[PDB]
């Protein structure tokens, strides 16, 4: 049961670590979408001010 | 995305309210032009009394 825990928890650990690296590429797409939304908010606020 | 939806809803509200204000203002401007003709008619009736 001690060997099983060492095997499973190291696998779980490195899976979580790879999931954090794959999250960085999703963070770049999310940052691009956030820049797009902030640009759209600024355009909408400017149109609202003119209205 | 909620903020964009809120601003879109506010933009649509301001577009509708501005269109309504322009209808009120156009009706009012037509009433005001005719109320100027009325001010000239009542101004003539006032000169008649003088």
């Amino acid at each position: 049961h001690r060997t099983v825990r060492k095997i499973e928890g190291n696998l779980l650990w490195y899976q979580q670590l790879q999931h954090t690296e794959a999250q960085r590429t999703a963070e770049e797409e999310q940052q691009q979408r956030r820049k797009q939304l902030c640009k759209e908010i600024l355009e909408l606020r400017a149109e609202l001010h003119h209205l | 995305e909620e903020e964009v939806k809120a601003l879109q809803k506010q933009k649509n509200l301001h577009i509708r309210r501005r269109n309504k204000l322009q209808m009120v203002e156009s009706g009012n401007r037509q009433m005001c032009l005719k109320s100027k003709d009325k001010e000239e008619e009542t101004g003539r009736a006032f000169q008649e009394v003088l």
